[PDB]
């Protein structure tokens, strides 16, 4: 037979800014965001759940500077926590 | 060690991984044997444009996503310097992957000029915006276009500007 | 002196359902939404915080019915966790 | 017992809330005193419009919300019936209120008829839109225009369509 599935579920978008603002980016370094997140990733991927790692790269930019950026997660559909359990 | 296939990233003892299946039941999304899964990653970035200057430094993030994802056990596909209609057309191909349904989650990362209403292409100017939208990846990768990725974590990211301001206020101390 | 501060930072946006889609009513029962997130928020304050709780709502819609939606958490920038701490 | 202040709520003991402080340090927003705080939250409530259906049973929506609210400590402000403009005059009043500044946080509430674009006000209609986009209830809440409600939680909850579709795909169990 047919069942009914929602159609957007399991979604989350982890955005660089809020909006109507910019996301900096050094020549030789990259993007600040895009390094943040890996040195984050590569910290806390076996501890916590995506959604937490993005709220500590948020947490990481509260104090502001010459170039301030405030990252933003959008259109959260996750009904359950994303573990990565690296080396699994 | 860092050596090994997940490199940089800190490894989850199974100790940690069984105390994790303690504080929340069924609220984890199931994971696929290590053996087996066929994990997907898709990565876009735009370095050179038409019009508008040059990403440099593009690559060192490029590098480092693509070697992050890698560690956390995907298979990452790179992809460069498309338009707005090429990416629809890549992110239409990646949601028709047969490995997704081996698969148990996925990372879409975006990595371009942008604006308030969405992502630059190659070819983006004011006079001709070329613009992917936020609403269009979603809708791309949702349940009734990308079946194969039911009920499983689709993580996107960008990397962008979402408009010109500088995003501060000030205040006294 | 002046000091420099995020403009937009610790918001969290809670709809009832993922866009392009519709939010149910009962004529005598109130909203699906509402109902649920009262629910949540009387069993789940004192010891989640605020966007676990979110989720919870998110994962009680898991199951569809001859009525589906999907509440979608949006704009997300808190930087720590919320937590009510009910009684307190 | 449910007599109390909380009502429904179920109460926080000493001993989890401590706990909490635990397993997270200096990552919980602060909470003021009890005693001396001045908690605020603001519900929006459509149910009568000029051309569009009656929202029958907002009623008990608008008596759920604001009695959870107060259980949580808030002076729950109930407004009714208002048009785009007039909800905008009343999130910027409420923008404006001096109790903030002794607050922690709050919650603002909208419960209306929507559409994919935003929130409808009393006077909506298809040739004559009366909307109020999720844009302007943040832009009004930040750190611009309410400066006192600067690093403190903001929690808004929309009840509303975002669309016409059921939002539902099938597929073979």
């Amino acid at each position: 037979a047919i069942k009914k599935a929602h159609i957007e579920k399991d979604f989350i978008a982890f955005c660089s800014s809020t909006p109507d603002n910019v996301s900096w980016r050094h020549p030789t370094m990259g993007s600040v965001f895009i390094g943040r997140l890996i040195e984050h990733m590569q910290e806390y991927a076996c501890s916590c759940d995506v959604e937490e790692i993005f709220r500590k790269v948020r947490f990481s930019f509260e104090q502001p500077d010459g170039r301030a950026q405030m990252p933003t997660t959008e259109r959260v559909t996750l009904t359950r926590c994303f573990y990565l359990f690296p080396g699994h | 060690t860092s050596s090994g296939s997940e490199g940089n990233v800190k490894l989850c003892s199974l100790e940690e991984a069984q105390r994790i299946w303690k504080q929340k039941s069924a609220e984890i999304y199931p994971i696929m044997d290590k053996s087996s899964r066929t994990r997907l990653a898709l990565i876009i970035c735009n370095e050179e444009f038409d019009s508008i200057p040059r990403r440099t430094g593009a690559e060192v993030d490029i590098t480092g996503m693509t070697m992050l994802l890698q560690n956390l056990g995907y298979s990452v596909d790179v992809k460069k310097n498309l338009t707005a209609s090429d990416m629809t057309t890549e992110l239409e191909a990646f949601a028709h992957r047969p490995e997704h349904k081996t698969s148990d989650s996925t990372f879409l990362v975006f990595m371009s000029h942008g604006i308030r209403e969405g992502i630059c292409g190659k070819k983006h100017s004011e006079q001709v915006p070329d613009i992917l939208q936020l609403n269009a990846i979603f809708n791309m990768l949702n349940t009734k276009n990308c079946p194969s990725l039911k009920d499983k974590p689709k993580v996107i990211i960008i990397q962008a500007c979402r408009g010109d301001s500088p995003g501060v206020v000030w205040f006294k101390d």
